[PDB]
């Protein structure tokens, strides 16, 4: 055990952690890979998502070569603060957490040829810009971009540890999504440019599709039921003026409440979503049923035959047109 | 004789290397764990997590810390924990955690003559628990705590529950307003990641939801509105405004109850048990309204048929609602 | 942009334009041999006035948002009150209330003897 | 000044702050008292309360004896980090704050005989389990328990500075309570045994009694007015079937809404409070009025005399029964 | 020369005991305070507090820091404040406070040749403020900040407002939508605790609440609903459904207004001014409904009396409502 | 040759006093700034603030850090920033800021051979923005970021935008849901407080609100309810229950729309544009209900006048509502 203490003391003797390995001689190459332990909730209102990862970096530092009875030193993570490490940050991160319970969730390993493995456990909140025209039948590609903060590409480059598609691995039971479905990920790398120079960026896109069931049993079904309820009025006799008026006013009030309540977990976008179009058409149907009653009541005591004809025609026209609209709408949006 | 104890303690930390685990380069160090659970706070379905407060004690042996001539176990100031090696234990499914720090950091270091260290912490942790809400509110959940070593693989360290099945205490005295703890379980296993194999301890609880709140809050109002919808069958068919008001009110109120209830839970895409009950109640009130509409449609030429239809509704609707309740509560209980 | 109009003993300062970005109006007077001297300041909305020592209990400042005016009423004059008067607007984060450098839009000079 | 610097340097020469005073020789006795500057809000949903205290501890350390021109050194609280102090914690604390603005709110005083006075300013959030069967006419005993974290009763014992009743002192104008009254407090001490040994625990119970006015004008009055409104229906003539139907329907809907909304403040306990019983009986009255109207309407055209008799008897029975119920309920729950 | 100043400051801090106050063992050290208010972010009735942001300036003399040969005042990097003695000033009624720390800790240290230290901080504090809401929303509040020394008694330390009445500036920068500042006051005193007597500065503001929002959103809806309830008097007494619908709607809407308004405030037990107004409006609408109930009760045998009752209600209800409003607005304004 | 670089960097920090600014005792040190706006997340009328993430770069010259013999920019580990002098820059109007710290502190230190220091931070800041809501939601706001030295006056330090108007980048890429950035402006000035004069940089944005959400959310429901109220004029005047139902429903819906509107804004005491529109609509629906009350009152004895009043109301209400809409939408656009 004294041998390893002497080895560590010699490794750190005269070491300067203010300097990257290969400073002034070569580029520092960092191999990176991410293990997602849970792909957490997506927040539509904040346009963001949370992800919990093991973030793994590996690189060569010739100043740390050693020779001893073991080939890999698995050290206490405090040693990480004594050596040089890459200064990786997430470009679209919002407020991340490096876990510190019960100790810093970090690991450092040194191989005798000077290779360093450096792993940490992180919870990252990241921006996912969403376009909600097709809501609630929308799909998104949520990104995760990371790279060096201070070192340009002439100093530090990043590479995926293995094939890029196999360097971002999602745990099989690691899904905290309630509203979305994760379809896969695409892995890529590139160069970003800024006033301080050119930097390497590593990018991962997660492909999410919104599940529709909640909005079916929360918004679409009540709208359909309100339209059917408004059309029930066509079968009450023309003497029942207060009853048909009650039908009309109650269905219009219900439609207004549903239209207002439809956007409650969404950002205040300036355009219309698909659900908004559905609600607008349902509102038009309900309002037109009330206008039909007003027209029927106007002609009741002067041209009773015309009123009877209008009622009979409406009894067929309204449901048929609503069914045709539903066919067109669902074919348009579920086949996109 | 504080001078001799001070000499001994200063001797222990003289050549101590905190960067190396005990038995570095040799067999794995064994770490026994025990937990005294103080409370389990909010079990949230919206956030899909639960909060736990506990005393977490770790027990191991470091021969570098053995001492002689002092027939006492040395409880030291907790800050001495910053100069000794401790295991890098973490919780895999924890979202936010902290060690209590009033009045000081709630930490205990107790040394023993043979080099045994007892290391205690008081921890509050919010831990993720994905819940299956298909049978909600008659559901039963299973929530876990996953205890693992971050950096040390199974060749450096090995965990075990110290005391067998009695390593976790205080479960039977927990009081939860909405749940009851049916059972708790302790598991020891290994998990393989790309960086090696690691020891894992699992502490799981099985929670059974209490239904009294939901009987008071959701089922009873729906039943009362469904019964209210049947009053129409006892009103004569010529009173159109009264019966239409009754039916429309029941239908809209049932829809309002369902939509109001569904917004206290996460936006899950599937149907829960209470959702099925409310949808059935909606079907009943809607069919009562349709019955009145049909009676109103044919009560001029055929008044006797309308009277008969009302008379049969008076019996059919309660009977079918009773059968629906029987099937529902036999299926879900 | 704020336009300040001076009229007027009583001096009136009528402001037009972006009075929301400059929520404070202040009064200053310049002596023939001395620098500009702070007299008082008024908030457009809060109506919370502040005065210099030399004109406490004598000068009064009032504000009306109906036509965006602030009035300085001068009473119990003295021969040491013969200075060219100015009205100015102060930004929301412009600093100290007593320093002419912090005021952006200055009105026309008004003479008093 | 240099005399005091030399005294302080001599006190700290060879002083080990890892060792409690009297280690291996006798028991460290800590005298404790609490000054409550504000007894903060009580939360029923979280079952917790907040309290702001000056927490005062006092003990004897022979290693800190001195002889100088002054008898008591009132030192900068930095000195407290260089000597031994007790590891006191609150057993039922949830998340507390040691105040740090503008400096750590701590004070250390050393008397020449080796006596230390150590005071800190704390905000403690503590657990208060509540039995809400009598809500909103209930009373609680919220505990505050503290003791040593790591030292057993053979090493550290806690005592109240003066008589236990006089050791916890609540400020006159330090009530941040909104819906509660602080009736008093009791003070006690005892022993608690856990897996690591036996520990001294000091307990203070604060007795709280809920004020009812908010719930009187928030729940009880709307329910009573709804019942009276429903009983108004008995005076309308029997021809006005739509009017009496509207009365019954709207009162039943109001009762349903009140019942659903009355449990917002409370946690979701699995039993019925007193308010729940009151609302259930009011609901029964409103439903029974609607059923009475249905019965009267059923017999109107076939047996008019029976319908008139039922209306006449109901006009007397319903107010009398509601008055008797109110008398019994309030007598039961007020002189509890 | 930078090296000469460097060695001057090194000499100042050589032999400096940070554990001792200036003139330790002698007369008390005097600390002068200035406050420059930047804003009051919010005033909360539910939490009974308010958030204040300010520049807090402390002035004192430490003879150990006197220097000669440089006729200049040394503005030092704020990190040097970690090496100097500073007063242990705290705020007694504060609940959560921080010093701003971007880009660096918002702290300032300025030394003067004779030993005077000027020490500045930028602080945001959420301070408690107990509000009396009996006259709400026509109420006037008094919110204070209590500045005290924690460890040093009046024998060690003295506090004073530096400049007297001009020690606090920036009051005109306070822009609250729901309040206006009427007055501020400075107080100096001593407070006796069981550990001794301590200096105490107090800064208080008087807040006047603006009535416009409540006129727009609470009083007018109630007035309009009360007026709408009078439309029943002009409708013929054969329209039982229409008049009953009018009365029921007005009554339930008044109750809804009251419940919705009261749910947004702390659960105080007493009655506020707005509550008394809403209850008066409820009494008026309930009496209109009762009037129709009586007219419907009597009109089939005494139609002339029912017509007279409606005719008199048309005049009486607006008159008594105007009297109620006159009395209410005279008493509360 | 890394050993020479190490020796040079050790030499630069030998005898270095971080308590002293560059050119201490001489002319002011000039600090240039530039900002890359990464995002502007949320703009809140309720809290009167906005959130912003940026790369903030400061540039200055420190001749103590000049080095020779190394023809390279020296990017150093960001912890070297703790061993150097940096400016004490802060944001006056900020409410809560932080530097990102994952995986390490998001900080950059780059030395140049002549002694030039580039110091970069990544900052998320919430900043106050007082908003004028008199024309809401047709309003336009001006939100600023104020950048100042905390301790150093203009005799010690000077600020300037590095590159003039090109010093702030990334504004044109910003996408906001409710707003669009019309313009951004850069200003440099001096500000005088009681403690002296300080340099100030201001960055201002002008935001114009998008109207579509409010067209879909509040204006169209109000228009549709107002139109719905006119259906009453086409129902025969003797159907009292129906027309009273229409009037009551329209009034209730107006109140509901208004409450949903007000549940999203701060409690300001003045009238907004949307408030003006909503109370115009309320006046219209109330007038329609009063028209029915009049017709029902006079139609028993004067059927012809009642028919004429209904017939004329069929035309007058749409015409006046169209005129009110024309005036409203011409006064605000
Ligand atoms: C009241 O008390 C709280 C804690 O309860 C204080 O907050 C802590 O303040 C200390 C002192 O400033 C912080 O400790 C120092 O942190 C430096 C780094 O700060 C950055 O990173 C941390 C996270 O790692 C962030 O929290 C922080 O905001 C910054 O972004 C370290 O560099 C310091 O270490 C240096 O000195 C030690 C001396 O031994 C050396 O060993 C180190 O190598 C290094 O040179 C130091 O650790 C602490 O992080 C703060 N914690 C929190 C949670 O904020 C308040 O400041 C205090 N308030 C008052 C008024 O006193
Ligand atoms: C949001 O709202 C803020 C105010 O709250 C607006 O900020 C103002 O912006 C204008 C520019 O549009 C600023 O005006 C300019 O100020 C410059 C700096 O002045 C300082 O230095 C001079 C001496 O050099 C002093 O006299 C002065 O007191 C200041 O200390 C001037 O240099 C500019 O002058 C230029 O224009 C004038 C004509 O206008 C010419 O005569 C000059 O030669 C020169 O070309 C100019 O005056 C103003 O200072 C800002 N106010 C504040 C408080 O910062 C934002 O513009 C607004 N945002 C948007 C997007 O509109
Ligand atoms: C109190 C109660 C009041 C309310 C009323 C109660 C009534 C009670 C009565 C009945 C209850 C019925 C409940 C059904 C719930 C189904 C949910 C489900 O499983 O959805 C499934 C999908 O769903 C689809 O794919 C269908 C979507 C199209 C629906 C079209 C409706 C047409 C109506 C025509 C009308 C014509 C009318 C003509 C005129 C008369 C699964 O959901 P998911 O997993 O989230 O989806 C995955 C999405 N992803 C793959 C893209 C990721
Ligand atoms: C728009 C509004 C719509 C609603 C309607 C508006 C109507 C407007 C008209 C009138 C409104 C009148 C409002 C008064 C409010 C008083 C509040 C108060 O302070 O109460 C105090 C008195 O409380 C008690 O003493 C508790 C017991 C109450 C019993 C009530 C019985 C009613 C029975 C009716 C039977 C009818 C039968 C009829 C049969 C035909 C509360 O005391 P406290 O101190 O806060 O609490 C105790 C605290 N302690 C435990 C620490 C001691
Ligand atoms: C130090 O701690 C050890 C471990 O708990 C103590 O050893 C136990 O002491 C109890 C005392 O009742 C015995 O019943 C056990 O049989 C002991 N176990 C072992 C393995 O020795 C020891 O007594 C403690 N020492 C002191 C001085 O308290
Ligand atoms: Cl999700
Ligand atoms: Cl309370």
């Amino acid at each position: 055990t004294t041998v390893f203490t002497r080895i560590l003391d010699r490794l750190l003797d005269g070491y300067d952690n203010r300097l990257r390995p290969g400073l002034g001689e070569r580029v520092t190459e960092v191999k990176t890979d991410i293990f997602v332990t849970s792909f957490g909730p997506v927040s539509d209102h904040d346009m963001e998502y949370t992800i919990d990862v093991f973030f793994r970096q590996s690189w060569k530092d010739e100043r740390l070569k050693f020779k001893g009875p073991m080939t890999v030193l698995r050290l206490n993570n405090l040693m990480a603060s004594k050596i040089w490490t890459p200064d990786t940050f997430f470009h679209n991160g919002k407020k991340s957490v490096a876990h510190n319970m019960t100790m810093p969730n970090k690991l450092l390993r040194i191989t005798e040829d000077g290779t360093l493995l450096y792993t940490m456990r992180l919870t990252v909140r990241a921006e996912c810009p969403m376009h909600l025209e097709d809501f609630p039948m929308d799909a998104h590609a949520c990104p995760l971009k990371f790279g060096s903060y201070a070192y340009t590409r002439a100093e530090v480059v990043y590479e995926w540890t293995r094939e890029p598609a196999r360097s971002v691995v999602v745990a099989e039971d690691g899904s905290r999504l309630n509203q979305y479905d994760l379809l896969g990920q695409t892995v890529d790398s590139g160069i970003v440019q800024s006033s301080t120079g050119e930097y390497v960026v590593m990018t991962t896109h997660f492909h999410l599709k919104r599940k529709i069931g909640y909005f079916v049993i929360q918004t679409y079904l009540p709208c359909i039921m309100t339209v059917i309820l408004s059309q029930v009025s066509f079968w009450l006799n023309r003497e029942s003026v207060p009853a048909r008026t009650v039908f009309g006013v109650t269905t219009v009030l219900t439609m207004t409440t549903l239209s207002i309540s439809a956007r409650n977990s969404l950002p205040k976008v300036a355009y219309a979503t698909a659900m908004d179009w559905f609600i607008a058409v349902c509102y038009a149907f309900v309002f037109s049923a009330l206008i039909e009653f007003a027209t029927v009541n106007y002609f009741t005591k002067s041209q009773p035959a015309r009123a009877a004809k209008i009622d009979r025609l409406s009894r067929i026209a309204f449901p048929l047109l609503f069914g045709i609209f539903n066919l067109v709408y669902w074919a348009t949006y579920l086949n996109r | 004789n504080m001078s001799f104890v001070k000499e001994t303690v200063d001797k222990l930390l003289k050549g101590y290397d905190i960067r190396l685990r005990p038995d570095f380069g040799g067999p794995p160090v064994c770490v026994g764990m025990n937990i005294d659970i103080a409370s389990i706070d909010m079990v949230s379905e919206v956030n899909m997590d639960y909060t736990l407060t506990m005393y977490f004690q770790q027990y191991w042996r470091d021969k570098r810390l053995a001492y002689s001539g002092i027939p006492l176990n040395l409880t030291l100031d907790n800050r001495v924990a910053d100069q000794l090696w401790v295991p890098d234990t973490y919780f895999l499914n924890d979202k936010k955690s902290f060690v209590h720090g009033v009045t000081v950091k709630n930490r205990m270091i107790r040394l023993h003559p043979d080099g045994t260290v007892l290391y205690g912490l008081r921890i509050t942790t919010t831990a993720a628990c994905m819940m299956d809400l298909r049978r909600y509110p008659l559901d039963e959940q299973n929530c876990t705590l996953e205890i693992e070593s971050y950096g040390y693989t199974t060749d450096d360290i090995e965990f075990y529950w110290r005391g067998g099945d009695k390593a976790v205490t205080g479960v039977e005295r927990i009081e939860l307003p909405q749940f009851s703890i049916v059972e708790h379980r302790l598991v020891s296993r290994n998990v393989v990641f790309a960086t090696g194999a690691y020891p894992r301890l699992s502490l799981s609880f099985r929670l059974k939801r209490n239904i009294g709140y939901f009987i008071l809050q959701t089922y009873m109002p729906s039943i009362l509105i469904t019964i209210l919808s049947w009053v129409s069958f006892w009103i004569n068919y010529d009173a159109s405004a009264a019966r239409v008001a009754l039916g429309i009110t029941t239908v809209l109120t049932m829809t309002t109850i369902n939509t109001h209830l569904r917004e206290t839970l996460p936006k899950i895409p599937y149907v829960k048990a209470i959702d099925m009950y409310l949808m059935g109640c909606f079907v009943f009130v809607f069919l009562a309204l349709l019955e009145y509409a049909f009676v109103n449609y044919i009560f001029f030429s055929q008044p006797a048929r309308a009277a008969a239809i009302d008379r049969w509704s008076r019996i059919v609707f309660p009977f079918t609602f009773s059968l629906f309740n029987l099937v529902y509560w036999l299926y879900y209980v | 942009q704020v336009q300040l109009v001076e009229s007027g003993l009583r001096l009136s300062c009528a402001a037009s334009g972006h009075t929301f970005n400059y929520p404070i109006m202040g009064w200053f007077r310049q002596a023939p041999g001395k620098e500009r001297e702070f007299v008082g300041a008024i908030s457009w909305s809060g109506g919370s006035t502040s005065y210099a020592d030399s004109v406490k209990d004598r000068f009064t400042i009032s504000r009306d948002n109906a036509k965006n005016t602030v009035y300085l009423e001068m009473n119990n004059l003295k021969p040491e009150d013969t200075a060219v008067y100015y009205c100015a607007a102060k930004g929301r984060y412009s600093g100290g209330l007593y320093y002419p450098t912090n005021y952006d839009y200055w009105g026309q000079g008004t003479q008093v003897t």
